[PDB]
């Protein structure tokens, strides 16, 4: 199994990026798969998460409204659509699949399988 | 030949209704045996089509114009018996997975329970099989024939629904119904506390939730193995009676 993530990079606060997951070595249409960021110091943090079928997507508290999950499970490719970042937002960006096909709460401690990361960099004024 | 061509059709369906019969008196259903039972009923259904393209009475003389009854027993009844099985056996198969994350859910606190995890992921089960019917696989048919089927189904796995164009046999969510409002009912921030005798009567719950569901489905696959012996039966004397 690989996770590999593209899209981070640097954007100014207000700004928007698409993060990209490319998904090798699983069925990935039986297989939840998720978002999880992490900033020095703080820790680890569900960010999305869409079920195996795409029939339920789950957002963080902290992203709901500006993020956007979704999945093709023919290009077995896994999408975010970032807008509206924030400082708060920098973070390195993890790819992560389940065992199940569903998310439920967003646990890191519950996936399976992990990317490198991205990072994302919001820089205000 | 073609009156032996046809014979050898009838013959390759028995062989596939042998197969059939094998796999569904399987104790536990796979993924894997849903798609052996899908090409093979589906091959049926093929060879029931080639069957009535290329359509003594002693051995005729209840269920089951050769062609206009043997097309009529595989498309409005062995294919409903197989979808049905279908849905409900992935239905199962889903819930199973959410009731094997159910031990990483539990801890002494006296236990303590993540009924957020719990309930968000019986959610999503009942989401995903909210459009995904018993009868029919594709479209809709009238609120009688939803009906018919119903009743034949059983009104513990299917419920008629009214869908865009007409009706369905929707799975019956009851039980997860039933198990999302016992959640809501103990309350809690995320989380809660059980002292241990109710802890004790909620994971044996789960347990006899999983068997009842199990039972639903095994009763499903009974129907639908009885239907596919009715149907080799009549294929059965028709390849007597071209020879």
């Amino acid at each position: 199994v690989q996770l590999v993530e593209s899209g981070g990079g640097l954007v100014q606060a207000g700004g928007s990026l698409r993060l990209s997951c490319a998904v090798s070595g699983l069925e990935m249409q039986s297989h939840a798969i998720g978002w999880f960021r992490q900033a020095p110091g703080k820790e680890r943090e569900g960010v999305s998460c869409i079920n195996d079928d795409g029939s339920t997507t789950r957002y963080a508290d902290s992203v709901k409204g500006r993020f956007t999950i979704s999945r093709d499970n023919a290009k077995n490719t896994v999408y975010l659509q970032m807008n509206s970042l924030k400082p708060e937002d920098t973070a390195v960006y993890f790819c992560a699949a389940k065992s199940v096909w569903f998310c439920s709460v967003i646990r890191s401690h519950e996936f399976n399988s992990w990317g490198q990361g991205t990072q994302v960099t919001v820089s205000s004024a | 030949s073609s009156l032996t061509m046809l014979n050898d059709t009838l013959h390759n369906i028995r062989t596939t209704n042998q197969a059939l019969k094998k796999e569904l008196s399987q104790k536990t259903l796979t993924k894997t045996s849903l798609e052996e039972i899908a090409l093979h009923s589906s091959q049926i259904s093929m060879d029931v089509n080639k069957s009535a393209q290329l359509l003594a009475r002693e051995l005729l003389h209840k269920e089951a114009k050769i062609a206009n009854s043997i097309n009529d027993i595989n498309e409005q009844y062995l294919k409903v018996y197989e979808h049905a099985v279908s849905s409900y056996t992935q239905m199962y198969q889903d819930f199973s997975a959410v009731l094997s994350s159910l031990a990483g859910w539990i801890s002494p606190g006296s236990v303590k329970l993540q009924v957020n995890s719990l309930k968000k992921a019986l959610e999503e089960l009942k989401e995903k099989y909210k459009d995904k019917p018993l009868y029919p696989a594709n479209n809709t048919v009238s609120q009688e024939q939803a009906n018919k089927w119903l009743t034949e189904l059983g009104g513990t796995i299917g419920k008629v629904s009214q869908k865009n164009g007409g009706y369905v046999v929707s799975i019956n969510m009851t039980p997860i119904d039933n198990m999302l409002k016992s959640l809501d009912n103990l309350g809690g921030n995320g989380e809660v506390v059980l002292d241990n005798a109710k802890y004790q009567a909620w994971n044996a719950g789960f347990s006899a939730e999983d068997e009842t569901m199990k039972n639903n489905l095994q009763t499903l696959v009974q129907k639908y193995s009885n239907a596919n012996s009715i149907f080799d039966n009549l294929v059965k004397v028709l390849s007597s009676t071209i020879s």
